[PDB]
């Protein structure tokens, strides 16, 4: 029996417990997002990669949830190549940041997708 | 000057036996009856008592040097051997005013009586008296009302007040309690009361009782034209519950509630005493558990100390014993603490067990309550022992009457007034008691019947605690 | 059927001596050591005790007929003569569940111990034990936390806990108190505590002390890496004041406060026990005044009754005596009530003074606290008498150390662990105690010095209360 | 949004044994579970306050435990602290202490506690930003038989009205009864804003909600890793899948038990997102994962042939 | 003594059917009219009911070892077949006092009647009676007044 | 007279004020645990070796009390060699952690034993 590790075992929500996404796997997630007609958007963060509580600790309040938007949500995008390209533009600009791809469903006004697409060195 | 710290244990007498000490008028003085173990000299016994009840412990601590120990230490300033006693002394201890929390009987007892009675070095220990300094007396509210205010609120003057504990002690329902209360009061008693163990129980919940008893007392009052009261017991398991009861009694507009200060405790009792002052409620105090503490002459705390403590914490009445009834109470000792309870100044008087002159700086006086195995034939002795300022209670002596509660009450009321009239006319209650009572039976069928029933019932046993 | 009312007095034994009675499992049973006055037969003595502590009075009252007296009456169901005693018996009394207010130790004592000890007909009376029915036990909260929860909150396991009362008892300022507290705790003690008579006084007001003591304990905790606590005393003159203190302690986020349950009282104590449960505060209970009540074998209430009452009202620790220290405490009797305090079931065992098998239906256990005239050389006996689940306190034994508080604490902590390690390795604490201690002095300068100072200090006197 | 969780069903776990654990052991079990990848742990429904563990002690230790797992993993964690109690006063004291602790979610048994107290708690939670997980203890006493009682869909609509953020909805494939078509029907009545009459799913009336928020259905009871594909497919992302025995029954402890469930779920989510058929490919999806997750493999080893298939009492 | 942890599921009857058990006077006793699904024996039906309404779940959990399960477990101590009934029994279950919150009918029902009526393995279930121990009765206020006070 | 040191004098509860345990001494503590029939368990911690208060400070609340469990409690263990071996396995895996041995009494549901068995470098 194994002992689940304790150090340097930070996770990133959805898909973060699976092996690293391959180009194909990443591609398939983008396809999934677009096939369901959700709006893709990229978010990046370099200062606070995980949730914390510096300004308040009442129920449901956490800091670190908001990351910063890369450009704007890609309204009307139907080409996964556009998403993947923006991911490359974001990476070259913020190689030091964690970058995630999210997908909005404006009818429900909920993100039906969210996964980490890039992690900076040592992560 | 400061001297180095020398670790280790040494005799307590080195610091705490101070035979040349003149007591300050701000000191709290204690008279302890000390019975040392064989081999333990009086000086060391008295010093161990002074030390451990104030500032010292078993070995030398360096921290004394941060303070001025002589300013704070309690000290045995006098020791007198007990006559006819084999290895027993009266050690007097003086405690500086600064050692006590203002207004807290709880703190006062915690120091003086907290750990010394369990000393391996002592066979037994009894606290006989405390001289409470007037500067400490003033930190207490004292009775919520006191004798003068109580007679004034009730418009009752010129005779002892009459009460009656409802019986059986436990087991009656709320409606039956009120029923019994109405019959008693309409007959001439001024009060009826919850038996001390009647708080709230499966057979009768308190609110139901408070409610029915209010209906009953208001009915007896309207019928007789005399103010009536029923001691509604607020004693409870928590301060919260106790307060709820005091609060409902206030809502009912009744004049008096009661509390068991020892089983309930000084902390809760003081809380109730203040509430009663704040809400105009008379507070009758019962002393359940006192004899567990004050019965034996060799060990414990004399009741006079428990009585002074109650006057400080606060209470308008306090059970004081009957002398002639079913429970123990020597006359001279009783007369002594009754004075300590009602008066403003009492001079030292060892024949009555008063070891210190005590002043009260106008703290209201407490009405002593005689209750327990007393009946009509005891009336002359009771009137003479206590005088007008007392409450005489007859539970069995009322609910044991052959004609019911109302006639039982009439019997007691007639007996008392007969004694009051006789006394006022110059008759000797002690010599003429039976004649005074007997004459009254000639015109009061109710008294006659009661007299018939209890004619030869006496309670005369050897006392355990004497002077 | 009902029989007419016959006014007048009759023997209590006619109704209250019931030798054929089989006790109900819901009854509260009492074992009274009765010493009757000459001429008073055991049956009437036991019956008078059963009657007056429950439903009866001195003469026959008609009101019994409104109830079912046999359903409510307390009754003497057994009498056993005391071996080697001249006119002394153990009378057993059974009290129906309905006679008591749920959750109120105050009511329980008011009935059982309220007026019977002052009976003229008795020379002396001692309540030795009470069998508390599990149906009554369940009406109480019991300790706010209890042994398991306390070790869990403090993350302390495998050894008795160590404490220390700050000395001198009275007289230290608030800053000096914190100073002394920090030095003690940083040395290895788990707790320090306000001496029981330290409440609020001219020399040190409580809030100032709470504040400085919090600064001190948090400093010792950060330095050592072990959770620390200081019993802040909430004992006060009124429930209000007591609560203010509990409230400030809560605000400070400290883990433990303390209360004097007897001088403060059961009503206030129960109020504090609930608050502590509601606010996650550990409650250390001191028993100031108990020896005034429980010292003598012939009269009073044995401590085991006062201990059971406290477990019901609620407390996480209770001073239980040291056996080997400066105050009285026989080993077999002590081991017996320690079991009554910590365990869930204790079978009747007269060799340890346990008159009734007692069950607790999971009421949390209370940690016994040994304090009073103990020092390093006593460690092996203390570890062996009490085992891990106890708190051993050394006030003078810490502040009396020649090198100061921190080394005084190290000495006690090293001595305890040395004994724990030895015991765990199979050594006999009783036979090997001095050797275990002596070996430790070889590597602990601090213990050596303490050992130097108290090597021949013993407290061995004849006990007043034996089995 | 409060939890910052999107794209997959949420994972929970009821601490076991149901009764009998101490407060510190509860927190200990809670920390191990959460650090492994579960989003929540929860008080078993009958854990309120008892001689073996008083509630405040549990709330306190569970807060220490969940905050520790959260800091370790980097994911928001929660533990449903049960506020169910004997009186409204007691219930409120518990909600109040949970608020003081700053934790995100509490729970209530709406039927045994009652609608009056439940509505009081629902409002308090709205007023204090606490998520409310609702357990349906006692419902089968009412809704099991087809001939007499009240169908669960009525009890579910009532709860959505009174108020609750989660509601136990059955597992379909687990140890307790729950037909798929009927379940899919009331799950829609719980999460959606409009549901057209559809007798094949037991929906007798078209129901509109005028934007009343949707409730997250919670599948719990006799489920384990092999059931993951069916659960993901029946409920979709908006559900909470709970594994108590399925986590604390793992041979390696709570943390690996949690990893197993978390890996199984994401494996199913990834497969589904890639176009695979959860119904046909479930066992293969799970099996593939065991190839790289020792934790899942062990769990799979333990529960490979455990099914719960009995005839239903209430059908359409 | 403690025995190792053996992961996996096993019959509830192994731990929860206790026909030799003498009930404690502090126990809460339940009389359940059990109608098992075909193939489910009375002992396992009664045991499943005792287990899931008290301390157990569907598979073996290691945490039982941190406690004293026999001290807490509810247990089917008797089973009597129903006369004239086809596959229906009266299974008696005993629940230790410690399992219930003092004064809370809500907690009592949540345990005894919380999840067992929905068991796939049972066709139907009815709770016919509960023997409420006097030690538990005393944790409740009961009627605010009652018959005597009301009159 | 000595002045009790102030720096680097962190302690570890039971037995931490005695000289370091020798192999024999450690062995005897394990024996003691097993002879009393308590269940042994190992716990390790590398991030927060001592109690602290980051998330709350109400009475009785402290962070740092919970460490992480090594495998599972050794139910039914009667061989001290098994415990000592697991201690070695834990040490090789977490040489950077503090490791303690605890012993459960399931009847009381209390740890009747707890002592530090290994401390990382500089401790
Ligand atoms: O029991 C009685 C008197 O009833 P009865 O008149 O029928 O004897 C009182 O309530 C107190 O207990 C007296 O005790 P004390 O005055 O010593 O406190
Ligand atoms: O005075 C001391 C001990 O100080 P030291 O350690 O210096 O003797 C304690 O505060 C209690 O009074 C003990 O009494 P008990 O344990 O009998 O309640
Ligand atoms: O007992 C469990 C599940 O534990 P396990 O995962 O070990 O089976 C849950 O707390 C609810 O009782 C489910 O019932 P429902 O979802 O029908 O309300």
């Amino acid at each position: 029996m194994q002992v689940w590790p304790i150090l340097n075992l930070k996770k990133y929500e959805t898909l973060s417990y699976l092996p690293p996404l391959t180009t194909d796997q990443l591609a398939r997630q983008v396809d999934y997002l677009l096939n369901n007609k959700w709006v893709p958007c990229l978010e990046f963060e370099t200062d606070h990669g995980f949730v914390y509580r510096e300004h308040h600790n009442s129920p449901g309040y956490y800091d670190g949830r908001y990351w910063t938007m890369w450009k704007l949500p890609m309204f009307g995008c139907t080409d996964p190549a556009q998403v993947l390209n923006e991911l490359e533009e974001c990476k070259k600009e913020y190689p030091n940041a964690f970058i995630r791809i999210i997908g909005f469903d404006s009818n429900r006004e909920v993100q039906c997708i969210s996964f980490i697409a890039y992690k900076p060195a040592g992560y | 000057a400061s001297v180095g710290f020398k670790a280790g244990v040494k005799d307590y007498k080195l610091t705490y036996y101070t035979p040349e000490y003149e007591t300050l008028d701000t000191d709290i003085l204690a008279a302890f009856r000390v019975s040392p173990q064989p081999g333990v000299p009086p000086e060391e016994a008295g010093a161990a008592v002074a030390a451990e009840s104030s500032t010292g412990t078993w070995t030398t601590v360096w921290t004394d040097g941060l303070t001025n120990l002589d300013r704070y230490k309690g000290r045995c300033y006098h020791i007198e051997p007990v006559a006819g006693e084999e290895n027993q002394y009266i050690c007097y201890v003086a405690y500086p005013l600064d050692l006590f929390e203002e207004g807290s009987v709880t703190n006062m007892f915690t120091s003086i009586v907290g750990n010394v009675f369990g000393f391996k070095a002592l066979r037994a220990l009894r606290l006989e008296d405390l001289r409470i300094p007037v500067a400490y007396v003033k930190t207490f509210q004292g009775p919520p009302h006191g004798i003068q205010v109580e007679r004034d609120k009730l418009n009752k003057y010129g005779r002892p007040l009459l009460g009656c504990t409802i019986k059986p002690k436990l087991g009656l329902s709320a409606k039956n309690y009120g029923r019994a209360v109405y019959e008693c009061l309409r007959g001439g008693l001024d009060f009826t009361k919850d038996d001390e163990n009647v708080n709230s129980q499966p057979f009768m919940r308190w609110r139901d009782r408070f409610l029915f008893c209010a209906e009953a007392l208001y009915k007896a009052q309207a019928e007789t034209g005399e103010i009536k009261g029923h001691y509604l017991n607020a004693t409870a398991g928590t301060c919260e519950d106790m307060m709820k009861r005091a609060v409902f009694a206030r809502e009912l507009g009744v004049p008096i509630v009661m509390h068991d200060y020892l089983t309930g405790g000084f902390t809760a009792n003081t809380t109730l005493s203040h509430y009663c002052r704040d809400n105009g409620l008379l507070l009758h105090i019962h002393r359940a558990m006192h004899a567990v503490i004050d019965r034996q002459k060799n060990h414990g705390m004399h009741f006079r100390v428990l009585a002074k403590a109650l006057r400080l914490s606060g209470g308008d009445h306090i059970h004081s014993g009957t002398v002639v009834g079913k429970l123990e109470g020597e006359r001279d000792i009783t007369l002594g603490f009754v004075d300590l309870l009602r008066d403003d100044y009492t001079e030292k008087d060892r024949s009555r067990g008063i070891y210190f002159t005590q002043s009260w700086v106008s703290t209201p006086g407490v009405l002593p309550v005689a209750s327990g195995g007393i009946h009509v034939w005891h009336m002359p002795a009771l009137t003479e022992i206590f005088g007008d300022d007392s409450v005489l209670q007859f539970g069995g002596g009322t609910l044991g009457h052959p004609w019911g509660n109302a006639p039982g009450a009439v019997a007691n009321r007639v007996a008392l007034e007969a004694c009051v009239q006789a006394r006022n006319e110059g008759r000797d209650l002690a010599r003429e008691g039976n004649t005074i009572i007997r004459e009254a039976t000639k015109w009061s069928p109710e008294l006659a019947a009661a007299c018939e029933v209890w004619k030869e019932i006496k309670f005369e046993f050897p006392a355990m605690d004497t002077v």
